[PDB]
């Protein structure tokens, strides 16, 4: 140690317990650089040294500025930290004092205490509400309550928007519904703003608030964000397309309405890039969400087809990854089970039926069950059509015969009472 | 028919 | 994603 | 109604 | 006392030997150290060379007392494990004991179908390789006897017990051709005053009937069904565990099938059977009544008529889990099949606090099982009105709070179910 | 699968 900088926790704790404000303000300092160490910031001894109540008290005052300001940062730190050195922040009553000093005229404090706010909500359900109890909402809305956004600091705009979304996160419980309906007017100012964090944060919020039960969905889709989101769907920053995808995504496991207002907003025109995507999990994502599409009506399966997925679902089924052709099978099999015939017979001439075969041979039961009812749901509409011989024949040309005939032999009991079903029917002599 | 959750569910 | 340590801005 | 084998499978 | 012998140096020493005297002491007392208690030196005497030496000397028809320790040594090199059983038949025994079969020694013969045995008896495989050599013809002449009672009891029961493995495994199956042949004697064997002799019968027709409803047929043409059920009532365990197995089995048949084990008063036995000491006898008998409910109405009617119904709602409310699941699968079947007025009666027999109280297992299949029965069970009362009664029932078992509890958990069927149960039929306040 | 066995006998 010595007279020099880079402190013990021992001098810290000695320059804080001063009666010198001076020293105070050193020591604060000090604990703040040590805390912004890059690679393992003794936490747990500062904690331990009992100095976050002593931080705390620094927040109010407003008689220092910068003791304020590196306490806030300080405290941000260990709030950054694990769940119980969140919770240590908590329990020293942090959060009333951050939320008093929303309204400091110091931005850069103000700043900083969004951020420690942000921190604390982010760590769960339990904090998350703890911040919306002590009123925090209204003063941060309040900081975005201005005519136009752009007159605030882009630093200062991303922070409040990050640790919106934060309070906006997480399940069992969802955030409450007067502080959603509180949030939402501004989460689609920012929606609407030009920078590309901030998007990337709004459309975070706005997946967190959609994924959930059906009346949640409608809350943020009648505030008409829909459009916008699609809109972002079509961008080129990556961080952007994830987040927005994630908010369609969720929007279209609710009502047929819903999803009506995802495909009029002309989702449905991004997909061959989202199916196409270089990074498997957006492929996933937007694999996923087709099925809960053709999981609608036939009109909204008609519309699938006519902006040209098909050949791209069966190119996914084909060549993708197991995890995403998972989601591809499921796509054709509420195709098939909700299609009319003629989609049916639109969805063989794309050539499914070889791409549906492979997957016969995957080591997992459950595709296997939906591959086999999608098979089933086709020879119905080819018995409709009185050419069951017709798809009997082609199932043999892919291959496909002799893979539902290994199936017999399946531990399963909807693998081998499906094949059987189906060998009998259309596959005897 | 079935709309899943992104977990691969069902919709409860 | 959750959480941040300012220096900066990081996860923790 | 379903019968089964001593295993609790099926017989049909 | 219980010790002695060679080393299997000196035994091969002998075996070797020109000298007969010097080759019989020394398959005797092979035969001692084989037959000893315990830990026998098979794969020694294997390493040895000596099995096919046995073989050979089983041949030695101008020697019986070497054809017999020969064959004894063999059958206990047999009895052990699947290799060591190999090496026996790799030895060329089977074809050399088949020819001992017909020996005017009855003890040498036996001792040759008791040989044959173990060797069928160690899998499908080796059965086939018994049948394929003619085993079959020989075996089944020894008991082509106007009356049974004049062969050795010790005699009869080996020959039984051989040719019950001659019906053993499956993958494959014995061959058709063999079953068929053997049947008219096994049925002879069936109505023989020995235990042993009809608990080896019994298991041989276990074995037929464990398979599809063809082979089940073949069984029960030869009109075999009321002798099983006279041997179901049986007081001695080893017969009535066979029997009710072979029972079983003829149930998981066709509804014909089925009909021919009521008709031979099979239900008149079943309470004792459902309420028997032996745990492993109630799950059996158990399962087999469940089968039965996945019948005709009629069938049903019968299973109702001969006062089950009380016995399976007991065996539902004080038996081992695996038990009570074989229950909760034959009322599902009876809720599903039988008729309005036979779910009621049911009601009447206390079946709802026992079915709910094994909602709160760990299991996930019996709770779908359970579901069902309830759902298919409140379809009665909706055919009635009395909707209202059955959910007072219910929440009167505290089978609500469980049901309830079903709202969570994992497993698809079980969400809808409950959830359908509740809007349907309870719902309203409660609880939020 | 299911059990009471008795396959193969010895003789002592």
């Amino acid at each position: 140690n010595q007279g020099t900088v880079n402190w013990s926790v021992e001098d810290i704790v000695k320059g804080i317990n001063s009666n010198n404000l001076e020293s105070q303000l050193q020591a604060t300092q000090a604990a703040r650089k040590l805390l912004s160490r890059e690679k393992q910031p003794p936490i747990d001894n500062i904690i331990r040294a009992g100095l976050i109540p002593k931080f705390v008290s620094f927040l109010g005052k407003t008689d220092c500025s910068p003791i304020q300001f590196e306490s806030a940062w300080a405290l941000t730190n260990i709030a950054s930290g694990t769940s119980e050195q969140t919770k240590a922040v908590v329990d020293g009553g942090a959060i009333p004092a951050f939320i008093s000093l929303l309204a400091s005229p110091h931005a850069h404090i103000s700043e900083q205490a969004v951020w420690a706010l942000g921190n604390i909500a982010g760590d769960g359900s339990a904090f998350r509400d703890l911040v919306i109890k002590h009123g925090a909402i209204d003063p941060l809305l309040a900081l975005l309550a201005v005519p136009d956004l752009s007159t605030l600091a882009c630093g200062y705009l991303r922070n409040l928007t990050w640790t919106l979304s934060n309070l906006c996160r997480n399940k069992n419980p969802a955030p409450p519904l007067d502080a959603v309906e509180q949030i939402l007017p501004t989460l689609v100012r920012l929606l609407h703003h030009n920078d590309p964090e901030v998007l990337a944060d709004s459309c975070w919020a706005i997946s967190y608030l959609t994924d959930g039960p059906n009346e949640r969905i409608e809350m943020v889709v009648k505030k008409g964000v829909v459009p916008q989101l699609v809109k972002l769907l079509g961008a080129t920053e990556l961080p952007i397309v994830t987040p927005a995808l994630r908010a369609i995504g969720n929007i279209v496991t609710g009502t047929d309405e819903q999803t009506q207002k995802v495909i009029d907003a002309g989702a449905l025109a991004v997909f061959p890039s989202l199916l196409t995507n270089p990074k498997t999990n957006i492929q996933k994502e937007a694999t996923w969400t087709m099925s809960n599409i053709t999981a609608g009506r036939q009109d909204q399966i008609q519309q699938v087809v006519n902006h040209g997925l098909v050949p791209f679902l069966v190119g996914v089924l084909s060549k993708a990854d197991f995890k995403t052709q998972k989601e591809a099978a499921w796509a054709i099999t509420n195709y098939t089970s909700g299609g009319t015939v003629e989609q049916i017979v639109y969805l063989v001439h794309c050539g499914i039926i070889e791409p549906l075969m492979n997957l016969l041979s995957a080591k997992d039961t459950k595709i296997i069950q939906v591959i086999l009812d999608a098979i089933s749901n086709i020879f119905q509409a080819a018995e409709k059509l009185g050419e069951t011989e017709k798809l009997s024949i082609m199932i043999e040309e892919c291959g496909g015969l002799d893979k539902i005939e290994a199936l017999q032999r399946h531990e399963n009991e909807s693998v081998y009472k499906a094949s059987l079903n189906l060998i009998e029917k259309y596959f005897s002599v | 028919q079935q709309r899943r959750t992104r977990n691969g569910a069902s919709k409860s």
